[PDB]
């Protein structure tokens, strides 16, 4: 394990997004306040209620 | 104006390609925009002078959209389509 970590695990360390783009469905995208109310506010209200 | 910019860039590239081209070639190539632009400029100046606001601007554009120049007609159709898209978005929100 020690030699693996120092040499082999050292060698094999090739261990090298919210698309908020309205462009796709701008006509279908809710208003910023409407989008907030429908995605965040309902969840916030649910947590508050619980 | 984007198509005009594109035409200007293509003209620049073509003139870079051939050192024997003269300004007459540009004047030929740009004549379509030399006819198109004055009417749109007149329309914009009229819009500015009448201070058309909100959807009342759309009505004025429609009146102007009824022009007789086919290229101007097409351009105003594009503009009207954009304005109708905005109107439809507002109408969607209302409905």
């Amino acid at each position: 394990i020690n030699f693996a970590r120092m040499y082999l695990e050292q060698s094999d360390f090739h261990e090298k997004d919210v698309c908020v783009d309205r462009s796709s469905e701008s006509v279908t995208c809710q208003t910023f306040e409407l989008t907030l109310r429908s995605c965040l506010y309902p969840h916030i209200d649910k947590q508050y209620l619980d | 104006l984007q198509p005009y910019r594109q035409a200007l860039l293509d003209l620049e590239q073509e003139f870079l390609g051939d050192p024997h081209l003269s300004i007459s070639h540009v004047n030929y190539f740009l004549d379509q925009f030399q006819l198109l632009f004055p009417s749109v400029m007149v329309v914009v100046e009229q819009i500015k002078s009448q201070k058309i606001h909100g959807c009342q601007i759309l009505e004025t554009v429609y009146k102007h959209s009824c022009g007789g120049l086919p290229p101007v007609r097409s351009a105003l159709e594009k503009i009207l389509a954009v304005c109708h898209g905005v109107m439809y978005k507002q109408l969607s929100a209302w409905m």
